[PDB]
C-alpha cells in the first residue's frame, strides 16, 4: 500500500476509541521511514497500557522468572506468593537444558510458597525461612535459590532481603531475592531489568577474587540467548567451530558457575539487547569486557555476525570463520534452492516481544518473503531505532497493539503469514491466514544458525502452503 | 431496627473508650447491641467483656487454618447487658496486612450470619489512620449507614475530620451511608463548645454531645470496668445516658462536602 | 549439519556427534556439575521411603501444585454468558497467563481484558482504571455485559468493586442500565473452582436479588442446571442431549461450549452462544436448580436456597452408572417426565461394555488427581469397574470431601487399599507412586514428568499416565471428549481398557523373549 | 550520616516535635533531611514554605511511572537549607499507603538522596504502623536509631510497648536500636516518674520533657516551626537542648517488651 493509505487505515482503526484512548494510541502507530534515525519522532514506546483494550503484554514476574532466572538449571526458583503465577508459567517456555530434573536440574519444576489468607495477614518471612530449609533438605544438589516475588509480597512489605541474607549466611548458600512484582512497571522489560540487577548484586561478583580459572584470549560468553529449542546450542556450535571458547550462556542451559565465570571472558556476544543490555553495560564498566550485538537468524545475518566476531581477534580466528562459512555455504544454498520458489513474494506481518520482530526479517528476506508490518510488545525506543533501518518504505509499525487494532490491520492488509504468540494464533487461524508461533517456534526449532535455517524454511513452507487454508469456504456457500 | 453505626476520628481523641461507654449506656434499657473491633491492637471490646483479650477472628483463623471451618460462637461472645462482642484482630505491628484481616473478619461475620437477631446496634470501631480500603470496609454497602467522628477543639482534630469527610464522599455518592454527627471529647480547650458548634454548622450538621476531659475514664480503664459497670450513679453515667438518648433519637444525616482551608487557617482568630 | 531432503528438528538433531561433543565439552569445562554417581545416588534416595517421610513432613514448600487461582475460574464462568466480556480488575500479567492457559488447553481464542493496574493504581486505588477500562472495553469490543473479577493485588488493597462500578455508572463512563456483575475472587483463598463459584454467584445475585417480588417457583416448568468449572465440551453436550431426550425443559446457566468450539470459516467470532440474560432473569421461576459439581458450588447452593427458594437436590456428579441413574431419576421426579427407552438402551450398552472389559479392568491399581467432584466421580466409576484406587489426591479438597470419599471407599470392597490426600501436590504423588507402585495414573498433563521419573528408575517401575482432566497440553483435541453420563462412562472405559491393552502389547513385543503373550485376540 | 526514625502514635506530637527538632538542629549548622512517611503529608509543613508540596507518588502518577520521575522534582529546600521530601499517598479509605512509603523509599535509594554530604536523616512514620510498609524505615541500610514519642496517657504506654515488640524482630534480624523516649508532657500528675520507670524497664534513656503549651500552636498558625517563629521563648531553648542531647546521645539498647500485667503494675505504683 501507499504511505497515504497506511495513515488512512490507522485513522479508520483509531476512530472507534474514546477520546483519551484514541489520543494515547495515535502515538503508538507509525509508518516506517528508514531515513529517520530517531524513533522518538515517529513512534512512542514504553508507556502504560490502556485499560480494557486487551493488551498482549505480560508482567514483571514473567519478565524476571520465566525469562532471565528461569532458564538457569542448577538453581531453584521460588514463586513467593499465591499459586497461580508459578502454575501458569510452568514449562510454558521452551528454554531447553540438559540435566536430571528433580536431582540437579529444576527448570520444568514449579516451587511455590502457596500463600493463604493467614500468610497475607501475618506475613511470610517465617514461612519463607521454613521453605528454604525444606528446599535444602529435599533437594540437596541445588547450587542456589532464587526468590521471585509475586504481587502481594511487594504490597504487604515482606522483607525477603534479610531472610535471604540470613539463610544464605547460615547455610552457606547463594539465595537471591528478586522483587519482580507484576504491578511494577508496564511490561516484562522492568522484569528483565530487576533480574539483571539481582544477578549483578548477588551472583556476578562472587568470584571477584578467585584466580584459579585459566583464561585464553579466545574466551566469549553468549549473552541473552535462552535456548528456545536449542538455538543457543546451534549458535555455540558455530562459535566453537570458529576456534572461540564459550564459557557462559545467559541463561538458556546456563549454570550458576557460568554466570560466576563470565567476568573472566574477553568479549560478550549479546543476542537479546533488550533483556541483558544492563548487565552487559555493567560488565563493560566494571571489568572492562566489551560487548557486541550479533544476529544468527538466516544465512546472511549469520555470516555477517561471524565475520564481525572474527574481526575482534587475530588471523587464526578469521581463517576459521572463513572455513566455517565455506563449509556451511552449500547446505543453506540448497535450502534456499528448495524453499525460496515456494515462498517468493509472500508478505509477512509480525508481532513479537522485545527482540525478534527485527531479528527475523533477515531470514524472511533470505527466503524471498517481505515483511509488511512488524511490532513490539514492550521494546524501548532504541529497539525501534534499530528497527527502522531493517524495515522497508511504507510499512506499519505498532507498539502495544490491541487485539482490535491487529485484527483490522490484518483485515486491511491481508498478509500471507502472521507470526505472533499463542493469544492471536487461533484468532488469525479462524480468519483463514496462516499463522506461525514466533515465540515457541510452534514447538519446532531451533531457528538460529545454519542448522536452524533449514528448520525455519521447512516450517514456513509447511504452514504457508498447507492445503487446509484453501478449504475454509463450504462449496455451497 | 438493625441500625449499623461506626465511630471515626484520629487516634488519641478516644474513639474506642467513647464507643465502649456509649454501648454500656445503651445496654441499660434493653439494647441487643453488638460491637465489632476493627482495630489490630485488640482493644475495641476491652471493658464490656471484662477480659483484656479473647479469641479474635484472625487468631482462630490461624489456629484452625481457614475461615470456612471456623465457628461463629468461637469468636463471638456476650457480656454486660447481652452486648454480643467480636473483634477482627490482626498481626503484630510492623508485619502483615491488617486491612485484609478486617476485610476477612467482616466477611466472616456477614456470611455466617450475625445480622439476624434484634441487633439494635452494630456499632463499628475503626482506627484513626485509615490508609486502605480494608479499614473502609465498615462503611461499604450493606454496612454502617451512620458515621460519627470523635473530635476535639485542636488543629489536628480538624485536619482529621476534614480528611475523613473527604473520605466519606467516594463511598456516599454511590451508596446510602451518611454522616450522623460529631462526638466531642474535650481537651480542656478555651471557648471550645462554640468552636465545635461552629464546625458542626460549617459542615451543615450538629454536635451530639460534649464530653469533658474527666479523670474518671482513666480510673475506669485501669480497673477495665466501664463507668456504667463502675457505678450506675456517677456523673459520667448520666452524661453517657444523655449521649445514648441523643444518639438513638437522631434524625439528621447529610452527605459530607469538603470545606476550604482558609477557615482552618483563621479559626483561631475568630475564637 | 543438515540434509535438505531430510531436515531434523531439535530431536534428533542434537543427538549428532558434533552436538554431543560440544555439550560434553561445555559440561566438563564450565558447568561444574556434580559427578554422575552422586546424581544417581540422589535419585535413588529420592525414590525411597525415608525420602517419602521427609516429603510428607513438609509444611511451607509446595512443589508442582495441582491447582490454579480463582480469577481463572471466574473468567471461565464469565465466558459462558451471551456477548459477555470477562473483565479482571488488577494486573495484566494475570490476564495474559489466563489467556495462554486456556489457549493451550482449548486451542481456541479466549477473550479477556484487564485495567492494567500499576504501582500508582496500587497506592491510590483503581477507581480511574475501572472507569476507563469499562468505557474502553464497551466502546471497542461492544459486549452486552461485562463480568468483573479481581486479582490478588486488588484484593489485598481492598478495592470496592461495587462502589467503583456504581461511580463508573454515575459519571457516565457506562450506561446506567448496562449489566456489570462483579465478584470478589481472592487468589489466596480456595482455587479456580472457588472463583467459578464466586463469579456465578455474583452474576446470579446481580440479575435476581432485586426482582424476587414477582417470582413463583415452577412458573416456567423448567429445570436449572449449573455445570460448574468444566473443561470438556462433551459434558455440556451430553447433559443437553439427555435432557432433550427426556423431554425436559432446561436452562443450562453458563454454557460456554459455543464460544469454545467456533467454526473456522473465514471470520473470527468473539462471542458465540452462551446463557442469555433473559434466562438468568427467569431463573427463579424454575421448578428446581440442580448442581452438577456440588462440592465447589457451595456459595451458589446457599444463595439459591436462600433467595430463589429452590430445594436443591442432594445429588452427586453424574459420573458412572449409579450416579447417572440417580441424576436421571431425580430429574424425572422433579419434572414428571419418564425416562425414555433410548436412555435405557444406552445404559444397557454401557453395562455390556463393562461386562466385556471386566476381565482386563479388574484388580488394576490406579493413582488419580484433579478436582473434587471429578476425582470422586472417577473413584466411584473405578469402583463400579472392579478397579482398585490406591492414591487419591486433591490439592483443593477439604475435610468434608475427604470424609465423603472415605465413605464411598468404605462402601466397596475395592477401596480397602485406598487412601485420600488433601492439600498435597504432585511431588507427594511421585513419592507415593515410587513407594506404593500403581499400574496407571489418571490425571492431567503434569503427570508426564512423574512417568519420566518412573521410567528413569526402570521399565518395571514405569507408571504410564492416562490423560483425563484439566489441563491437557501435550495432546490435541482431548477437550472435545465426554466425562459425564453414560456416554462419558463409555469413553472413559474404552480409554482405560485400551491403555491397559497398549501397555500389555508393549510389554510383550520382545521377540523370542516375551512374544509368547503377544496374542492377536485380547 | 545518621539515619533516625521517629515512632509512636498519632496526635502525641511526633511530627511537631520532629520538625522543631530538625529546625533547631539546622540552626546549629547541620545538613538534615526529613522523609515524611505520613500519607497525610504533614511532616514537612513547617520547613517548606509550600502549602502542599509536590509529593513523590503524586508526581510519579503525573509522570506515568516512578522511573520517569527525577529527584529534583520532589526534593526541595526549606528553612536553613533543610532537604525534605514527602512520600505522599492516597486519600483515606482507599489504596495502600504502605506501598506508597515503600515506593518513595525505594525511589530515594535508587537516585542517591543520601549523598554522604548530610549529617542527620529523620523519618516521620505513621502512628498505627499496621503493616510492613511503615516498618520499612527500620530495615537494613535504613534508620538505625529509633526515638519513640510517648505521652502521659496509658494507651501511649500500650502503643509504645507494642511498637517496641514490633521493633524487636528487626533489632534481632538487623542492627536497628531503640535510642530513647521523647516524652511530651500532657500536664498530667507526675508523669515523668512513670516514664522514667518505663525507660528503666526498657533499659533506654528518657530523652526530654518538652511540656504542653500554646506558643507551639501560635507558631503553627504562622506556618513555620517553633524555633524561628520567636527565637527567645523558653520552649525554643528546650528544643535546642533536645537537639544538642540527641546529637551527643550514644546509648542504644534493644527494647524488652512487657506484658499487660506488667503495665498494669506500673499504672499501680503511680495511679
Ligand atoms: N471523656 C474522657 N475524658 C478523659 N479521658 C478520656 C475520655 N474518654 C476517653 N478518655 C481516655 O482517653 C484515651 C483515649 O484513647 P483511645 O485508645 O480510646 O483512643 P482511640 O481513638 O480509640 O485511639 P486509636 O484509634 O489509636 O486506637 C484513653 O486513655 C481513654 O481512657
Ligand atoms: N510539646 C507540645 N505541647 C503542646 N502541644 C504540642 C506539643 N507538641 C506537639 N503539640 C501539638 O500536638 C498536635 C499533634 O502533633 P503532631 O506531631 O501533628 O501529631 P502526630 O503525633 O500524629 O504526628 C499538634 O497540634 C501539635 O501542635
Ligand atoms: S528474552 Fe524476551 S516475548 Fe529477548 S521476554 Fe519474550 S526468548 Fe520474545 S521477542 Mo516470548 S525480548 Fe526472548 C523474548 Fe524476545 S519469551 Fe522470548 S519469544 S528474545
Ligand atoms: S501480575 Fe504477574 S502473573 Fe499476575 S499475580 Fe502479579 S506477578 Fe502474578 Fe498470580 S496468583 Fe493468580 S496469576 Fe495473578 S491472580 Fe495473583
Ligand atoms: S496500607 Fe492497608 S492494604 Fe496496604 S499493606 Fe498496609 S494494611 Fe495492607
Ligand atoms: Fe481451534
Ligand atoms: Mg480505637
Ligand atoms: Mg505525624
Amino acid at each position: 500500500m501507499s504511505r497515504e493509505e497506511v495513515e488512512s487505515l490507522i485513522q479508520e482503526v483509531l476512530e472507534v476509541y474514546p477520546e483519551k484512548a484514541r489520543k494515547d494510541r495515535n502515538k503508538h502507530l507509525a509508518v516506517n521511514d528508514p531515513a529517520v534515525t530517531q524513533s522518538k519522532k515517529c513512534i512512542i514506546s514504553n508507556k502504560k497500557s490502556q485499560p480494557g483494550l486487551m493488551t498482549i503484554r505480560g508482567c514483571a514476574y514473567a519478565g524476571s522468572k520465566g525469562v532471565v532466572w528461569g532458564p538457569i538449571k542448577d538453581m531453584i526458583h521460588i514463586s513467593h506468593g499465591p499459586v497461580g503465577c508459578g502454575q501458569y508459567s510452568r514449562a510454558g517456555r521452551r528454554n531447553y537444558y540438559i540435566g536430571t530434573t528433580g536431582v540437579n536440574a529444576f527448570v520444568t519444576m514449579n516451587f511455590t510458597s502457596d500463600f493463604q489468607e493467614k500468610d497475607i495477614v501475618f506475613g511470610g518471612d517465617k514461612k519463607l525461612a521454613k521453605l528454604i530449609d525444606e528446599v535444602e533438605t529435599l533437594f540437596p544438589l541445588n547450587k542456589g535459590i532464587s526468590v521471585q516475588s509475586e504481587c502481594p509480597i511487594g504490597l504487604i512489605g515482606d522483607d525477603i532481603e534479610s531472610v535471604s541474607k540470613v539463610k544464605g549466611a547460615e547455610l552457606s548458600k547463594t539465595i537471591v531475592p528478586v522483587r519482580c512484582e507484576g504491578f511494577r512497571g508496564v511490561s516484562q522489560s522492568l522484569g528483565h531489568h530487576i533480574a539483571n540487577d539481582a544477578v549483578r548484586d548477588w551472583v556476578l561478583g562472587k568470584r571477584d577474587e578467585d584466580t584459579t580459572f585459566a583464561s585464553t584470549p579466545y574466551d566469549v560468553a553468549i549473552i541473552g540467548d535462552y535456548n528456545i529449542g536449542g538455538d543457543a546450542w546451534s549458535s555455540r556450535i558455530l562459535l566453537e567451530e570458529m576456534g572461540l571458547r564459550c564459557v557462559a550462556q545467559w541463561s538458556g542451559d546456563g549454570s550458576i558457575s557460568e554466570i560466576e565465570l563470565t567476568p573472566k571472558v574477553k568479549l560478550n556476544l549479546v543476542h537479546c539487547y533488550r533483556s541483558m543490555n544492563y548487565i552487559s553495560r555493567h560488565m563493560e564498566e566494571k571489568y572492562g569486557i566489551p560487548w557486541m550485538e550479533y544476529n544468527f537468524f538466516g544465512p546472511t545475518k549469520t555470516i555477517e555476525s561471524l565475520r564481525a566476531i572474527a574481526a575482534k581477534f587475530d588471523e587464526s580466528i578469521q581463517k576459521k570463520c572463513e572455513e566455517v562459512i565455506a563449509k556451511y555455504k552449500p547446505e543453506w544454498e540448497a535450502v534456499v534452492a528448495k524453499y525460496r520458489p515456494r515462498l517468493e513474494g509472500k508478505r509477512v506481518m509480525l508481532y513479537i516481544g522485545g527482540l525478534r520482530p527485527r531479528h527475523v526479517i533477515g531470514a524472511y528476506e533470505d527466503l524471498g518473503m517481505e515483511v509488511v508490518g512488524t511490532g513490539y510488545e514492550f521494546a524501548h525506543n532504541d529497539d525501534y531505532d534499530r528497527t527502522m533501518k531493517e524495515m522497508g518504505d511504507s510499512t506499519l509499525l505498532y507498539d502495544d497493539v490491541t487485539g482490535y487494532e491487529f485484527e483490522e490491520f490484518v483485515k486491511r492488509i491481508k498478509p500471507d503469514l502472521i507470526g505472533s504468540g499463542i493469544k492471536e494464533k487461533f484468532i488469525f487461524q479462524k480468519m483463514g491466514i496462516p499463522f506461525r508461533e514466533m515465540h515457541s517456534w510452534d514447538y519446532s526449532g531451533p531457528y538460529h544458525g545454519f542448522d536452524g535455517f533449514a528448520i525455519f524454511a521447512r516450517d514456513m513452507d509447511m504452514t504457508l502452503n498447507n492445503p487446509c487454508w484453501k478449504k475454509l469456504q463450504a462449496p455451497w456457500e | 431496627a438493625m441500625r449499623q453505626c461506626a465511630i471515626y476520628g484520629k487516634g488519641g481523641i478516644g474513639k474506642s473508650t467513647t464507643t465502649q461507654n456509649l454501648v454500656a449506656a445503651l445496654a441499660e434499657m434493653g439494647k441487643k447491641v453488638m460491637i465489632v473491633g476493627c482495630d489490630p491492637k485488640a482493644d475495641s471490646t476491652r471493658l464490656i467483656l471484662h477480659s483484656k483479650a479473647q479469641n479474635t477472628i484472625m487468631e482462630m483463623a490461624a489456629e484452625a487454618g481457614t475461615v470456612e471451618d471456623l465457628e461463629l460462637e468461637d469468636v463471638l461472645k456476650a457480656g454486660y447487658g447481652g452486648v454480643k462482642c467480636v473483634e477482627s484482630g490482626g498481626p503484630e505491628p510492623g508485619v502483615g496486612c491488617a486491612g485484609r484481616g478486617v476485610i476477612t473478619a467482616i466477611n466472616f461475620l456477614e456470611e455466617e450470619g450475625a445480622y439476624e437477631d434484634d441487633l439494635d446496634f452494630v456499632f463499628y470501631d475503626v482506627l484513626g489512620d485509615v490508609v486502605c480500603g480494608g479499614f473502609a470496609m465498615p462503611i461499604r454497602e450493606n454496612k454502617a449507614q451512620e458515621i460519627y467522628i470523635v473530635c476535639s477543639g485542636e488543629m489536628m482534630a480538624m485536619y482529621a475530620a476534614n480528611n475523613i469527610s473527604k473520605g466519606i464522599v467516594k463511598y456516599a455518592n454511590s451508596g446510602s451511608v451518611r454522616l450522623g454527627g460529631l462526638i466531642c471529647n474535650s481537651r480542656n480547650t478555651d471557648r471550645e463548645d462554640e468552636l465545635i458548634i461552629a464546625l458542626a454548622n460549617k459542615l451543615g450538621t450538629q454536635m451530639i454531645h460534649f464530653v469533658p476531659r474527666d479523670n474518671v475514664v482513666q480510673r475506669a480503664e485501669i480497673r477495665r470496668m466501664t463507668v456504667i459497670e463502675y457505678d450506675p450513679k456517677a456523673k459520667q453515667a448520666d452524661e453517657y445516658r444523655a449521649l445514648a438518648r441523643k444518639v438513638v433519637d437522631n434524625k439528621l444525616l447529610v452527605i459530607p462536602n469538603p470545606i476550604t482551608m482558609d477557615e482552618l487557617e483563621e479559626l483561631l482568630m475568630e475564637f | 549439519s543438515q540434509q535438505v531432503d531430510k531436515i531434523k528438528a531439535s530431536y534428533p538433531l542434537f543427538l549428532d556427534q558434533d552436538y554431543k561433543d560440544m555439550l560434553a565439552k561445555k559440561r566438563d569445562g564450565f558447568e561444574e556439575k556434580y559427578p554422575q554417581d552422586k546424581i544417581d545416588e540422589v535419585f535413588q534416595w529420592t525414590t525411597t521411603k525415608e525420602y517419602q517421610e521427609l516429603n510428607f513432613q513438609r509444611e511451607a514448600l509446595t512443589v508442582n501444585p495441582a491447582k490454579a487461582c480463582q480469577p481463572l475460574g471466574a473468567v471461565l464462568c464469565a465466558l459462558g454468558f451471551e456477548k459477555t466480556m470477562p473483565y479482571v480488575h488488577g494486573s495484566q500479567g494475570c490476564v495474559a497467563y489466563f489467556r495462554s492457559y486456556f489457549n493451550r488447553h482449548f486451542r481456541e481464542p479466549v477473550s479477556c481484558v484487564s485495567d492494567s493496574m500499576t504501582e500508582d493504581a496500587a497506592v491510590f486505588g483503581g477507581q480511574q482504571n475501572m472507569k476507563d477500562g469499562l468505557q474502553n472495553c464497551k466502546a471497542t469490543y461492544k459486549p452486552d455485559m461485562i463480568a468483573v473479577s479481581t486479582t490478588c493485588m486488588a484484593e489485598v488493597i481492598g478495592d470496592d468493586l461495587n462502589a467503583f462500578i456504581n461511580n463508573s455508572k454515575k459519571e457516565g463512563f457506562i450506561p446506567d442500565e448496562f449489566p456489570v456483575p462483579f465478584a470478589h475472587t481472592p487468589s489466596f483463598v480456595g482455587s479456580h473452582v472457588t472463583g467459578w463459584d464466586n463469579m456465578f454467584e455474583g452474576i446470579a445475585r446481580y440479575f435476581t436479588l432485586k426482582s424476587m417480588d414477582d417470582k413463583v417457583v415452577g412458573s416456567n416448568k423448567k429445570i436449572n442446571i449449573v455445570p460448574g468449572f468444566e473443561t470438556y465440551l462433551g459434558n455440556f453436550r451430553v447433559i443437553k442431549r439427555m435432557l432433550s431426550e427426556m423431554g425436559v425443559g432446561y436452562s443450562l446457566l453458563s454454557d460456554p461450549e459455543e464460544v469454545l468450539d467456533t467454526p473456522a470459516d473465514g471470520q473470527f467470532r468473539m462471542y458465540a452462544g452462551g446463557t442469555t440474560q433473559e434466562e438468568m432473569k427467569d431463573a427463579p421461576n424454575a421448578l428446581n436448580t440442580v448442581l452438577l459439581q456440588p462440592w465447589h458450588l457451595e456459595k451458589t447452593k446457599k444463595f439459591v436456597e436462600g433467595t430463589w427458594k429452590h430445594e436443591v437436590p442432594k445429588l452427586n456428579i453424574p459420573m458412572g452408572l449409579d450416579w447417572t441413574d440417580e441424576f436421571l431419576m431425580k430429574v424425572s421426579e422433579i419434572s414428571g417426565q419418564p425416562i425414555p427407552a433410548s436412555l435405557t438402551k444406552e445404559r444397557g450398552r454401557l453395562v455390556d461394555m463393562m461386562t466385556d472389559s471386566h476381565t482386563w479392568l479388574h484388580g488394576k491399581r490406579f493413582a488419580l488427581w484433579g478436582d473434587p467432584d471429578f476425582v470422586m466421580g472417577l473413584v466411584k466409576f473405578l469402583l463400579e469397574l472392579g478397579c482398585e484406587p490406591v492414591h487419591i489426591l486433591c490439592h483443593n479438597g477439604n475435610k468434608r470431601w475427604k470424609k465423603a470419599v472415605d465413605a464411598i471407599l468404605a462402601a466397596s470392597p475395592y477401596g480397602k487399599n485406598a487412601t485420600v490426600y488433601i492439600g498435597k501436590d504432585l511431588w507427594h504423588l511421585r513419592s507415593l507412586v515410587f513407594t506404593d507402585k500403581p499400574d496407571f495414573m489418571i490425571g492431567n498433563s503434569y503427570g508426564k514428568f512423574i512417568q519420566r521419573d518412573t521410567l528413569h528408575k526402570g521399565k518395571e517401575f514405569e507408571v504410564p499416565l492416562i490423560r483425563i482432566g484439566f489441563p491437557i497440553f501435550d495432546r490435541h483435541h482431548l477437550h472435545r471428549s465426554t466425562t459425564l453420563g453414560y456416554e462419558g462412562a463409555m469413553q472413559i472405559l474404552t480409554t482405560l481398557v485400551n491403555s491397559i491393552l497398549e501397555r500389555l502389547d508393549e510389554e510383550t513385543r520382545g521377540m523370542q523373549a516375551t512374544d509368547y503373550n503377544h496374542d492377536l485376540v485380547r
